[PDB]
């Protein structure tokens, strides 16, 4: 019937990845979880900071919606240069509602934003198919 | 404000984060503590409508 | 030397940033107006010059020092303190900050360029880090986690205590799993009080510096504040 519909939800997706120096228990590289994979995890001390399974870095991708791993923390975003003042303590930053919205590049320690990648509702307007398949 | 701070809560789960159970957990585990957190969270949904 | 009127021993709780917000967050911290000892306790100024007393750690302690002439050396954390059992022996060097778990029975402890020796057998760790160094106050914080030891400290550059607010700031972060009960204070003056499980209400400025806090539990006004999540009703 003529009207406007709800039908779905738009989302745009990540096009690529991040992944953010040690080859070397401290300060090495590893080798609670039922898989028997734990090479992708980052293990604080295992009690789920350092001692993390082997990964390969990449580059910092900004201004488009990637899937990034900065230390174990990992996430959907779109990574814009900050201007917070983080303290040279604080790794990541969380917004009024307890999410994060903020993290330091594990190299440089540049201060990244993360800004969601866009979505939203799918609305379809219909001149009635009595008329028209023709839509908006 | 109430209905995404819910999002943050465990209910009971192993942790708050989906993509933290699914991987810890061998897919027969995940889906457990999975089930857990839809149930947390559409009983959260319910409540706002309501 | 009871000196209970304080108000002093907020720190950040984690490494996280926030902007312009009220956090409520439940840890180990000095309650508000708790009994802080006011070390005529010091050994220098006891019987003999010695004899500073060994203090209980009972789940974290608050330390002050309040000496702009950096006569007060370090601490030593453990049980018996003996030699029996490691300890934990911290040091401020005049270029730097040295850490240790040897164990020993004496280094100050029985006029100037006192000795500071030790036996210091059987270190498992040991860290380096940047010298503490007018008046200035330091203040410290040492908190336990199973298998951490954490130490928080600012540097304020004071002769009265009711000063504005300062959180610290997490100083060194230690992953060595030793059991601690006891510790002494290594002089050649102290605010030394301990910490509590207690909700305080953070207040983060913009640019993520913690400018005030409410302790909960000390009076029905800062219950309500944390409450309703406001520091003012
Ligand atoms: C290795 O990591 C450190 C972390 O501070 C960074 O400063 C350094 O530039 C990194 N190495 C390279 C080659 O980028
Ligand atoms: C720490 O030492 C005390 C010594 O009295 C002992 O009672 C306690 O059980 C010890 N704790 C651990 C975890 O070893
Ligand atoms: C943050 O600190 C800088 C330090 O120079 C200061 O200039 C700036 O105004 C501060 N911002 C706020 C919002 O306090």
């Amino acid at each position: 019937e003529k009207g406007i519909y709800q039908t779905s939800n738009f989302r745009v997706q990540p096009t690529e990845s991040i992944v953010r120096n040690v080859t070397n228990i401290s300060n090495c590289v590893a080798d609670g979880v039922s898989p028997t994979k734990l090479n992708d995890l980052c293990f604080t001390n295992f009690e789920l900071a350092t001692v993390c399974g082997p990964k390969k870095s990449t580059n910092l991708v900004k201004n488009k919606c990637v899937n990034f791993n900065f230390n174990g923390l990992t996430g959907t975003g779109v990574l814009t240069k900050s201007n917070k003042k983080f303290l040279p303590f604080q790794q990541f930053g969380r917004d009024i509602v307890d999410t994060t919205d903020a993290v330091r590049d594990p190299q440089t320690l540049e201060i990244l934003d993360i800004t969601p990648c866009s979505f939203g509702g799918v609305s379809v307007i219909t001149p009635g198919t009595n008329t028209s398949n023709q839509v908006a | 404000n109430t209905l995404v701070k819910q999002l943050s809560s465990k209910f009971g789960a192993i942790s708050s984060v989906l993509n933290d159970i699914l991987s810890r957990l061998d897919p027969p585990e995940a889906e457990v503590q999975i089930d857990r957190l839809i149930t947390g969270r559409l009983q959260s949904l319910q409540t706002y409508v309501t | 030397q009871s000196y209970t009127n304080f108000t002093r021993g907020v720190y950040y709780p984690d490494k996280v940033f926030r902007s312009s917000v009220l956090h409520l967050t439940q840890d180990l911290f000095l309650p508000f107006f708790s009994n802080v000892t006011w070390f005529a306790i010091s050994g220098t100024n006891g019987t003999k010059r010695f004899d500073n007393p060994v203090l209980p750690f009972n789940d974290g302690v608050y330390f002050a020092s309040t000496e702009k002439s950096n006569i007060i050396r370090g601490w030593i954390f453990g049980t018996t303190l003996d030699s029996k059992t490691q300890s934990l022996l911290i040091v401020n060097n005049a270029t730097n900050v040295f850490i240790k778990v040897c164990e020993f029975q004496f280094c100050n402890d029985p006029e100037s360029e006192s000795g500071v020796y030790s036996s210091a057998n059987n270190c498992t760790f040991e860290y380096v880090s940047q010298p503490f160094l007018f008046k200035n106050l330091r203040e410290f914080v040492f908190k336990n986690i199973d298998g951490y030891f954490k130490i928080y400290s600012k540097h304020t550059p004071g002769r009265d205590f009711p000063q504005g607010f300062s959180a610290l700031e997490p100083l060194v972060d230690l992953p060595i799993g030793i059991n601690i009960t006891r510790f002494q204070t290594l002089l050649a003056d102290y605010y030394v009080g301990y910490l509590q499980p207690r909700t305080f209400l953070l207040k983060y400025n913009e640019n993520g510096t913690i400018t005030d806090a409410v302790d909960c539990a000390l009076d029905p006004l800062s219950e309500t504040k944390c409450t309703l999540k406001s520091f003012t009703v």
